Formats: C-alpha cells, sequence, structure tokens
C-alpha cells in the first residue's frame, strides 16, 4: 500500500510535504490536492527536502562539494553531487580500519567480522573449566584459519603479539557462547531463554 | 515452589546506615544471580543493584555508588544489602529479585520492605474498634472495623480472625493527622446474623513499634 | 541515553474490550524485554518474557510483539482481574529500566454503594478526641461526596477521605472518611450524620445516629 500523504517518499510519487495543514514545504504540492498534481513536484522547481539531504529550501539542488552524510567508522563524509536531492553512495573507508568500538573491523566499506582477521587471524569461542565462566564469553577470542585447537584470547601470551594485553569485550547486542547467547552491557553473555 | 521473604526497614534518620536481608526458601540459591529493585511511595520501579552467584561481579546503580554496600551468603541462603549515608529521597520500597541465569529476567519477587528516612519518631498505635449497628436486621447488612489511631513509621497488617476473615475485608493506606500522624481504619461487611453468631476479631501487628494488639469488634451493647 | 516511554498511561475500559500498550524506546534496544503487572500492596509479577513470549501460568490472553524501538503488549480481552500498572523492562542494552507505568482500570455498570456509619469507640472518648467513621462499600465510579451536618449544621473539613482500589473479583470501589474532634466538640453537638450524594441513588441516603450511639 503506497499510500502518498506519508512521510517517506515512495515509488511513482517523488515528494511527500504532506496534507496542506502541514505542508511547510512550498516545493511540493500538497497530499490533498487534485489527482493530477497529486503529491507531484511543484512546476519551475528543482528538488524538495522530501527527497533527500541534498536540496535547499528554495527548491534548488545543493551545491557539489556540500556535506550530506557524516563520517562512520567505516564510512568517509558524504557530499552531495550536485545532480540528485539525495546524498549519493560514500566512499568507503579503507580495509580492517578499527570499528565498533575496535571490538571489528572495516570490511566490505561496513562493520563485520571481528578483529582477528584483522591480524590474519580468525574468531572463535573459547570456553573455561570453572568459576566465571560467563565473563569469557564476552571476551574477544581468536583462532588461526581451520585450527580451532589454537583458540585463545585476544589478552593473553598467544596472540600477544597481535593485541599485546587487551582483552577485548564484545559489544552488547554481539552474539556469544556460539550463539547461544548475546553478550549484554554488564559483560554477561545472555539469550536462549528459558 | 519460589518464596522470598525480606526483612528490615523502617524509620532511620536522615544520614546513618541499615542492614537489609533476603531469604530465600526455595531455589537453587547457589545456581542464580541476585538482585535488587526499589520504588518510591509513588514513582515506579527503578533496579539497584545485580550480583553473581560466588561473588566477582557486583555491579550498582550510578544514584547508588559510594552508597549502598551489598554482600551475600550463599551457604546461609541469605542476601543482604547494606546501605550507607541516606538522604531523603532513599524513602522507598525495596524489592528482592532473582535475575535468573540471564533469562526470563526476574522469574520470582519478593514482597518488600518500606525503608523511611524521615527524621520523626516511631510511634506506638492505639487501637480502637468501630463497633456494628446493635438495633440488628437480617439478610446480610452489618459492617465492623478496626481504627489504627496515631501510628508511624507506615506499616501495619491488619488480620481480621487469624487469616480466617479474608473476603469482605477492606484496608487503604492512611494520610496525615495535623501533628505528623497516620490513622488507618481497616473496615469488613459481615452477615447479619453472623454478626450476632460469630466473634469477630481484628488482629494488627505494628512491626517497627514490635506492638500486637488483638482487639474484637462487638456492638454497643448499652445498658451493660 | 536510553528513554523509556510508555503509552498510554491511564486506561480505563470495560469486560472484553480489546487493550494495546506500547513502549517507546530512544535507540534499538534488544529483544530481552519483559512486561510486568504490579497490584497496589503486593509486588509486581511477570507477565511476557521476551518478545513474544508467555511466562507458565500466566493467563494465555496475553500476547506481545514489537521490534526496534517499539514493543507492544496485547489483551485480547480485557477481564475485571486484569486491572493494576503495567511496566515494560528491557535488557541487553538496558541497565534494567522500567518504563514510566501504563495504569489500567476497568469500566463496569454502577453499582449501588452499601453505605454504613460507625460511631466512636468510648476508650477514644477518654483520651480527649473522637473519630467518626463513615463507611461506602462496593460502588463504581470513584464518584463521591460526603457531609457531615452535625446537629443539622453542615460543618465540614475535619473528614478524611480514604479511597481504596479497585476489588480485581468484582470491579468495585470502596472509600471511607473519618471526621475527627475533640471531646467538647462530640458534646457542642446532639445528632449526627454522614450524606451520600453518588450518581447511582436517586436520592441523597444519608445513614444518622444520634449522641446516645444506642
Ligand atoms: C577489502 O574489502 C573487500 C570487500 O569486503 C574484501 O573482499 C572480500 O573480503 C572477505 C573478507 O573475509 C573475503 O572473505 C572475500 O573472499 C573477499 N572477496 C569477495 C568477492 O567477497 C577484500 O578481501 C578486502 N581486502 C583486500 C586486500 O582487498
Amino acid at each position: 500500500q503506497p499510500i502518498c500523504g506519508n512521510g517517506m517518499v515512495e515509488q511513482g510519487e517523488e515528494c511527500d510535504c504532506g496534507y496542506s495543514d502541514q505542508c511547510k514545504d512550498e516545493c511540493c504540492y500538497d497530499a490533498n490536492q487534485p489527482e493530477g498534481k497529486k503529491c507531484k513536484l511543484k512546476p519551475g522547481k528543482q528538488c524538495s527536502p522530501s527527497q533527500g539531504p541534498c536540496c535547499t529550501a528554495h527548491c534548488a539542488f545543493k551545491s557539489k562539494t556540500e556535506k550530506c552524510r557524516d563520517d562512520s567508522d567505516c564510512a568517509k563524509e558524504g557530499i552531495c553531487n550536485g545532480i540528485t536531492a539525495l546524498c549519493p553512495a560514500s566512499d568507503p573507508k579503507p580495509n580492517f580500519t578499527d570499528c565498533n568500538r575496535h571490538t571489528q573491523v572495516c570490511i566490505n566499506g561496513q562493520c563485520a567480522g571481528s578483529i582477528c582477521e584483522k591480524h590474519g587471524l580468525e574468531e572463535c569461542t573459547c570456553a573455561s573449566s570453572d568459576g566465571k565462566d560467563d565473563k569469557e564469553l564476552c571476551h574477544v577470542c581468536c583462532m588461526k584459519k581451520m585450527e580451532p585447537s589454537t583458540c585463545a584470547s585476544t589478552g593473553s601470551v598467544q596472540w600477544n603479539k597481535y593485541f599485546l594485553g587487551r582483552t577485548i569485550t564484545l559489544q552488547p547486542g554481539s552474539p556469544c557462547n556460539d550463539f547461544r547467547g548475546y553478550c549484554d552491557v554488564f559483560m554477561r553473555c545472555r539469550a536462549s531463554g528459558s | 515452589q519460589v518464596q522470598l521473604v525480606e526483612s528490615g526497614g523502617g524509620l532511620v534518620k536522615p544520614g546513618g546506615s541499615l542492614r537489609l536481608s533476603c531469604a530465600a526458601s526455595g531455589f537453587t540459591f547457589s545456581d542464580y544471580y541476585m538482585s535488587w529493585i526499589r520504588q518510591a511511595p509513588g514513582k515506579g520501579l527503578e533496579w539497584v543493584s545485580y550480583i553473581s552467584s560466588s561473588g566477582s561481579t557486583i555491579y550498582y546503580a550510578d544514584s547508588v555508588k559510594g552508597r549502598f554496600t551489598i554482600s551475600r551468603d550463599n551457604a546461609k541462603n541469605s542476601l543482604y544489602l547494606q546501605m550507607n549515608s541516606l538522604r531523603a529521597e532513599d524513602t522507598a520500597v525495596y524489592y528482592c529479585a532473582r535475575d535468573f541465569y540471564d533469562s526470563k529476567i526476574f522469574d520470582y519477587w519478593g514482597q518488600g520492605t518500606l525503608v523511611t528516612v524521615s527524621s520523626a519518631s516511631t510511634k506506638g498505635p492505639s487501637v480502637f474498634p468501630l463497633a456494628p449497628s446493635s438495633k440488628s436486621t437480617s439478610g446480610g447488612t452489618a459492617a465492623l472495623g478496626c481504627l489504627v489511631k496515631d501510628y508511624f513509621p507506615e506499616p501495619v497488617t491488619v488480620s481480621w480472625n487469624s487469616g480466617a476473615l479474608t473476603s469482605g475485608v477492606h484496608t487503604f493506606p492512611a494520610v496525615l493527622q495535623s501533628s505528623g500522624l497516620y490513622s488507618l481504619s481497616s473496615v469488613v461487611t459481615v452477615p447479619s446474623s453472623s454478626l450476632g453468631t460469630q466473634t469477630y476479631i481484628c488482629n494488627v501487628n505494628h512491626k517497627p513499634s514490635n506492638t500486637k494488639v488483638d482487639k474484637k469488634v462487638e456492638p454497643k451493647s448499652c445498658d451493660k | 541515553d536510553i528513554q523509556m516511554t510508555q503509552s498510554p498511561s491511564s486506561l480505563s475500559a470495560s469486560v472484553g474490550d480489546r487493550v494495546t500498550i506500547t513502549c517507546r524506546a530512544s535507540q534499538s534496544i534488544s529483544s530481552y524485554l519483559n512486561w510486568y503487572q504490579q497490584k497496589p500492596g503486593k509486588a509486581p509479577k511477570l507477565l511476557i518474557y521476551a518478545a513474544s513470549s508467555l511466562q507458565s501460568g500466566v493467563p494465555s490472553r496475553f500476547s506481545g510483539s514489537g521490534s526496534g524501538t517499539d514493543f507492544t503488549l496485547t489483551i485480547s480481552s480485557l477481564q475485571p482481574e486484569d486491572v493494576g500498572v503495567y511496566y515494560c523492562m528491557e535488557g541487553l542494552k538496558t541497565p534494567f529500566t522500567f518504563g514510566p507505568g501504563t495504569k489500567l482500570e476497568i469500566k463496569r455498570t454502577v453499582a449501588a454503594p452499601s453505605v454504613f456509619i460507625f460511631p466512636p469507640s468510648d476508650e477514644q472518648l477518654k483520651s480527649g478526641t473522637a473519630s467518626v467513621v463513615c463507611l461506602l462499600n462496593n460502588f463504581y465510579p470513584r464518584e463521591a461526596k460526603v457531609q457531615w451536618k452535625v446537629d443539622n449544621a453542615l460543618q465540614s473539613g475535619n473528614s478524611q477521605e480514604s479511597v481504596t482500589e479497585q476489588d480485581s473479583k468484582d470491579s468495585t470501589y470502596s472509600l471511607s472518611s473519618t471526621l475527627t474532634l475533640s471531646k467538647a466538640d462530640y458534646e457542642k453537638h446532639k445528632v449526627y450524620a454522614c450524606e451520600v450524594t453518588h450518581q447511582g441513588l436517586s436520592s441523597p441516603v444519608t445513614k444518622s445516629f444520634n449522641r446516645g450511639e444506642c
């Protein structure tokens, strides 16, 4: 149901300033207008703010080299294309950059995997015999490629050359304990109810 | 079953300290995390502390850190929550809970215990009966009650007929009389025949003054 | 800083009405959110552990839902025992935050308030004061009006009205005021009464007693 009038702009239409009582945007016809001009872009206008962040309030495309998307952990600042009212695709930050509070790396211009593969390793799940075995679940561990027996914590004599006494802690929302749990803010693996 | 009993809590002067204990009757007390959550008299619930099974993990809230010292004894199946430097905003009912193997967050709770940070002094509750109608009708039209006059901290318990009388019993927290005095009245409506058949008595326990009063309610019975 | 909003806060509906409560989150809180029910005097109780999961022993009419920043509790058929205050508490991105609290009353047909008048006790009279109590029981709605016409003189104010909560068993209310006076005030007037003006009473039915109290 792609209803015209919703604040979001869907296909078919091009601007959704809304109903007349709230359509402050002059670039767009009101949603309660005749169907010939049903949420259509006003004549002699270049863009509307509802189309994207690269439009001026005076219905003109924001010039090129104008910022539209902020810098992220794996994304550089987006500049307006000067030809479209939407922020174009941001150029990705370089591979393996420290991401997700240094728990992960910048892969494919996004934040996935873990820091283990930054050092040429792969991530793994540790396990303790007795005591506070929960804490280890929220502690990042790494393994050699296809060698599960090499699994060890980041902050250990093993992987010391890579992490140098850094017991990296998982971020809240990251799964743990072989997906059985999800790590919480208190650094306690938690989930899989019952 | 699961049953948690909380003891302590009362009238503490501003500042100072107080001790609170939670007793966990039936469950594997050494296999579950423990926690404390409190609610002010007229506000919402608010978490306080979260305790691991064998120590090694003791969190608090940013509003209580430096004031609350919590402890536990798995052998004794108890959960202590010592609190220091109490302010006026600590007047609340504190609830004991069990923060399960981090799942079904708090599967069970306790009834709590009120904490009053007022600078006043505890006063013994006078008990006065509210008599029924001596010109009794029949068919079930009657009512009787007890008045707990001048009782303070807050908490009072009323058990009509030593727990036998439960249906028709009504009780609601009182309001300050002129010179800072709570005065609660409990009321129950009973059949007119039972008014002349059984004996009806209110059992009131004022834990803070440690005064227990058992007052029976009988009709006026003038011209003795 | 995660912000927990709960809409609505106050809510009155009749038996069998479908009820929806929304817990609004400032950011993308995790699905480890549980809904709890509290009744006054007693302690809260678990209703729905994580997103759309019914706890054993909880009535099976409840049904959770929601993702991202919006979570929803759905009571399929409201019932007299569902009166209470409901809270939403999230997890895993949560220092155990509790929602503001959705209060929920019930709507029922108007019932006749049972009015009883209680003269004071003799022991209190020797102390120096006296307390006369008027009682209203098992009525709806909260609408009330109590007048103390001592010796037909409509003096008012030493009464302090206490209003109970809705009994889940029968969805009714209760109320009580307390007139307080001194010894000389007790002999100051002759005949005491309390007047009731509930809307379900076609007339202001008043219960009265002489000072002889017998
Ligand atoms: C740079 O980033 C690209 C985009 O993610 C990488 O390409 C993939 O990286 C993953 C990382 O584990 C590999 O599993 C895939 O085999 C790669 N190729 C494809 C087609 O997905 C790339 O490896 C990164 N590194 C370099 C040096 O380019």
